RNA sequence: GCUCGCCGGAAGACCAAGGGUUCCUGUCCAACGUUAAUCGGGGCAGGGUGAGUCGACCCCUAAGGCGAGGCCGAAAGGCGUAGUCGAUGGGAAACAGGUUAAUAUUCCUGUACUUGGUGUUACUGCGAAGGGGGGACGGAGAAGGCUAUGUUGGCCGGGCGACGGUUGUCCCGGUUUAAGCGUGUAGGCUGGUUUUCCAGGCAAAUCCGGAAAAUCAAGGCUGAGGCGUGAUGACGAGGCACUACGGUGCUGAAGCAACAAAUGCCCUGCUUCCAGGAAAAGCCUCUAAGCAUCAGGUAACAUCAAAUCGUACCCCAAACCGACACAGGUGGUCAGGUAGAGAAUACCAAGGCGCUUGAGAGAACUCGGGUGAAGGAACUAGGCAAAAUGGUGCCGUAACUUCGGGAGAAGGCACGCUGAUAUGUAGGUGAGGUCCCUCGCGGAUGGAGCUGAAAUCAGUCGAAGAUACCAGCUGGCUGCAACUGUUUAUUAAAAACACAGCACUGUGCAAACACGAAAGUGGACGUAUACGGUGUGACGCCUGCCCGGUGCCGGAAGGUUAAUU
RNA sequence: AGGACCGAACCGACUAAUGUUGAAAAAUUAGCGGAUGACUUGUGGCUGGGGGUGAAAGGCCAAUCAAACCGGGAGAUAGCU
């Protein structure tokens, strides 16, 4: 039937890209974890 | 004219709807229209303050004049015109100097009929001025509460105020409440009633034409659960609580009034 | 418009292939490899300039770069710009 | 390769979203593929996506977001003004044919169109972040005109039949052609022009709005389609040469009419209703600051420019969401033939497939079906499941009723084919010829040709003519809820929730109430015929007694009583 | 005209059989209800955890919601096994 993910670029950029972390005080926190973490990608980009 | 409908089908039975002829068919007046934002009772936090608000009809806002305040310049009323934003029926009314405005069209008010403000304008029907010259004993309608702010009282189809008395810069209003209400004189006032009085003889007949309103279903405080209301729960019909409000607080009874900065101006409450 | 410190380092390499040979012979159109960022108006230009011939179209389009999958890590190739310099009915090279 | 079977409002084709090379070619087969695999969406290599006019970007805004200053808040922050972003909506312009192994409205051929810059020439009041217009708007319904498309005839090419007949009232196939440009039709809307005056359109206006005269009855605006052109062309069965037998080159007949006909178009129309139906820019016009032999505006011709990114492929699925090559889920577009009311259903066309283990056998038992003597609910908690009914027309139809209903109540009759009325009727459509004219895409007359249901009478075949698929079972008594709706996504759809209606109660607007330490906001750009809370639940006939208790409302004399002193 | 009637698409989910290490972590088949409306659906937006939203079933809030999920206090505590 109808399963929970169902896609959408616009609002996955919107809800968790890079500008939308930027944009609050608590998104540059993950940002700063995911930086301290290593991550080789801190958000899903093109 | 209001007009009872044939139970050609169950939710067509009980409808009473109110036909006016008199309104103007199709469009309203494009330069006085403006754009109406629904809230489904939602606040600029996002939350539900007022429940029960949502869908309905999209409606365009009418510009009326509450203030009316072109005096010495006469007006002639153009059509009748239904607007879906209040109860009442609007006048589009055309001034000598070639201006065009709405107002709340009151009892008897036709298209050919003149209208005026200002402080020596006529006793008529659709007549503006301040309370200090409209005679004590007549029935007034867009009554303003602060001189040049704009009419706030008796605005609702079949409403009307009568100025009781004058004494000093103010006068004493019965409401349509039942109030006893000071004002004072320097604010304007209409002269007649507000029209449109077969407004309460309607009955929407069923559940679909109070939705077209934008009004959604109330539930029952005592057909939810407890912790939803205190009207909570029980095993099978059940009550035994003191009515209240979904927040705790006395419903049927408890005055909510709290206003000692406007308490001078009330003379006699409604009963 | 143009340099030519810039029109020199526009144009990277004739592309080979049947499509590029049959577009030559055909329609006397020559197919390259350009600078990723080079507009249609420098591969005129550049064309013109080094090349010595006229040009009648320049058509361009980026080829995505294919991806090669070794074991669990992938390597990517590069993106480029293909034009499609069309001279005029006098050919030369 | 020849057959056979399946889907065909899809199991075909095309978009979007999402994926991301899965696309095409060569080569390979370990692993992947529920089997083998020489094959593959698998491995490896190479190739492939071509735009002024298709989309994005771009200009414009919606909900909503962000937001200089600002307002507010221990800090973090919250809100918000000017603004600035944000499509799912508005805004310039391209079509038909050909081509590749794989792209094409992008390449090529043919024919176009849009908006800017520059130049020349003729004419000229130009100018905005502003004014006005416009853009620009709902539901339902009606029926006329069309086209897409089909059918038949004609036309042209081919045929003369594996077995009785088949030179004819015979068979098969084709009969296709765009945007653009010209014409301004069926039809929709609206009276037109000039002059003068003016408390309105933040300032101005020659524009809009308002006022008053004069004059003419025809003026304009919108508009499908047709017709012409585009087209001297393209496409086109087939013929003729070469073939690496995959194909390639050359050549090329007819290309018309009548009738039927959308759910597409005229139509953002018309009619009608109440629930009364975005914004902003582009665009047209008007002026302000300003420039006033300049600049700028209008037109013709010439010339230049139109960048950048996307474009392969899957797309109702083996490529997307489901761990799988998973009977699941996924928005939009197109709509051929026969039968049919139909987008149902059955058979087919175009097109796509036979679903990635097969071979035998023909036990019990399980699954899914077909038929069944006599009986016919005896079964069972219960007719659960089956079986049955099933179409159109006409006749006919009870209690009760809120007069709508109940009702498709119930029950009955007819039903194929052939001929006659009439070698094809009623009706629909409508050519020639004649005549008029403010000569047109015109009007009247005229009825050829085409198409064409239904009825009666007579006859005829079968057991059976709504023959298949498809397609109501009907009736009586009674509980509950008025009703249509809603609900426990995944054991409950109900008598539960909601509902129109009724009542109590709060609320005078900086409303009560609600989200918020606040600012701000919703209620509401509403105003007591309004808004909130609570209960009851259409309608009919009605709703009695009790204020001791508990809750609430009102009272101020006395008693008791906080900080404070 | 109508929250009108019959009936595809579309929306739903009343009954039964199958399936229950499924083809499927809720389906398939035969029947069933709504089908101009309080209808249905795409794209985007807003509400956030004692909070939301709820025609109210404690329903739903990313496959177990009478208090989501993740990380932390954390080696909570466990007279129990
Ligand atoms: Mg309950
Ligand atoms: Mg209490
Ligand atoms: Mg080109
Ligand atoms: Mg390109
Ligand atoms: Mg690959
Ligand atoms: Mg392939
Ligand atoms: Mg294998
Ligand atoms: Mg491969
Ligand atoms: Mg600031
Ligand atoms: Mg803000
Ligand atoms: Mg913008
Ligand atoms: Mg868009
Ligand atoms: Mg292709
Ligand atoms: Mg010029
Ligand atoms: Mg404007
Ligand atoms: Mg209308
Ligand atoms: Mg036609
Ligand atoms: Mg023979
Ligand atoms: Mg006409
Ligand atoms: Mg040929
Ligand atoms: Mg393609
Ligand atoms: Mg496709
Ligand atoms: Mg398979
Ligand atoms: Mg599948
Ligand atoms: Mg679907
Ligand atoms: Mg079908
Ligand atoms: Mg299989
Ligand atoms: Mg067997
Ligand atoms: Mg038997
Ligand atoms: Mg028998
Ligand atoms: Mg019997
Ligand atoms: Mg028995
Ligand atoms: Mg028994
Ligand atoms: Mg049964
Ligand atoms: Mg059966
Ligand atoms: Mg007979
Ligand atoms: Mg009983
Ligand atoms: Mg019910
Ligand atoms: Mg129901
Ligand atoms: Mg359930
Ligand atoms: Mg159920
Ligand atoms: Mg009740
Ligand atoms: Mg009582
Ligand atoms: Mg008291
Ligand atoms: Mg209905
Ligand atoms: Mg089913
Ligand atoms: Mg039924
Ligand atoms: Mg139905
Ligand atoms: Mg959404
Ligand atoms: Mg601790
Ligand atoms: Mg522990």
């Amino acid at each position: 039937m109808k399963r929970t993910f169902q896609p959408s670029v616009l609002k996955r950029n919107r809800s968790h890209g890079f500008r939308a972390r930027m944009a609050t005080k608590n998104g540059r926190q993950v940002l700063a974890r995911r930086r301290a973490k290593g991550r080789a990608r801190l958000t899903v980009s093109k | 004219a209001v007009v009872k409908c044939k139970p050609t089908s169950p939710g067509r039975r009980h409808v009473v709807k109110v036909v006016n002829p008199e309104l103007h068919k199709g469009k309203p007046f494009a330069p006085l229209l403006e754009k109406n934002s629904k809230s489904g009772g939602r606040n600029n936090n996002g939350r539900i303050t007022t429940r029960h608000i949502g869908g309905g009809h999209k409606q365009a806002y009418r510009i009326v004049d509450f203030k009316r305040n072109k005096d010495g310049i006469p007006a002639v009323v153009e059509r009748l015109e239904y607007d879906p934003n209040r109860s009442a029926n609007i006048a589009l009314v055309l001034y000598k100097d070639g201006e065009r405005r709405y107002i709340l069209a009151p009892k008897g008010l036709k298209a050919g009929d003149q209208i005026q403000s200002g402080v020596d304008a006529a006793i008529k029907p659709g007549n503006t001025l301040p309370m200090r010259n409209i005679p004590v004993g007549s029935t007034v309608h867009n009554v303003e509460m602060k001189p040049g702010k704009g009419g706030q009282l008796a605005r609702s189809a079949g409403t009307y105020v009568q100025i009781v008395a004058r004494d000093g810069a103010y006068v004493t209003l019965r409401l349509r409440s039942g109030e006893m209400r000071k004002v004072e004189a320097d604010c304007r006032a209409t002269l007649g009633e507000v029209g449109n009085a077969e407004h309460m003889l309607r009955v929407l007949g069923k559940a679909g034409a109070a939705r077209w309103r934008g009004v959604r279903p109330t539930v029952r405080g005592t057909a939810m659960n407890p912790v939803d209301h205190p009207h909570g729960g029980g095993e099978g019909r059940n009550f035994g609580k003191h009515p209240v409000t979904p927040w705790g607080v006395q419903t049927k009874g408890k005055k909510t009034r709290s206003n000692k900065r406007t308490d001078k101006f009330i003379v006699r409450r409604r009963s | 418009m143009i340099r030519e410190e810039r029109l020199l380092k526009v144009l990277r390499a004739p592309h080979v292939s049947e499509k590029a040979s049959t577009a030559m012979e055909k329609s006397n159109t020559i197919v390259l490899k350009v600078a990723k960022d080079a507009t249609k108006a420098e591969i005129k230009a550049a064309v013109q300039k080094l090349f010595e011939v006229e040009v009648e179209v320049v058509n361009t389009l980026v080829v995505k770069g294919k991806v090669k999958r070794h074991g669990q890590r992938i390597g990517r190739r590069s993106d480029w710009k293909k034009a499609y310099v069309t001279l005029k009915e006098g050919q030369n090279l």
